[PDB]
């Protein structure tokens, strides 16, 4: 009726939260400025002064 | 000065220890009783005879 739960598990990569723990990469990658190609390619319309 | 993890292990070591009294309350045993519980009505000891 009397037991001493030990209450032991899940210490390791993947249970620590790391998991992929990358130290190095691209960092904060940086966007291109869009232009008229890639909206035309979205396929809407154009108007007077290229709005 | 100990943040509040340290205290959260204190509080696992605290309940550790409570549980082992609460433990140690129901299971010193003595010839089938529980002695030291919560449920253990003094004794009596005859000695001498003419009761």
């Amino acid at each position: 009726g009397e037991t001493i739960t030990l209450n032991l598990s899940e210490i390791s990569v993947k249970t620590l939260g790391l998991d992929g723990f990358n130290v190095n990469g691209k960092g904060v990658t940086q966007n291109r400025s869009a232009t008229v190609t890639d909206v035309i390619a979205q396929g809407g319309t154009l108007q007077g002064d290229g709005t | 000065s100990y943040s509040q993890e340290q205290l959260d292990s204190v509080q696992g070591e605290i309940n550790q220890r409570l549980a082992d009294i609460d433990r140690i309350s129901e299971q010193t045993d003595f010839n089938g009783v529980k002695v030291l519980s919560d449920s253990a009505k003094p004794l009596t000891l005859q000695v001498g005879a003419n009761d």
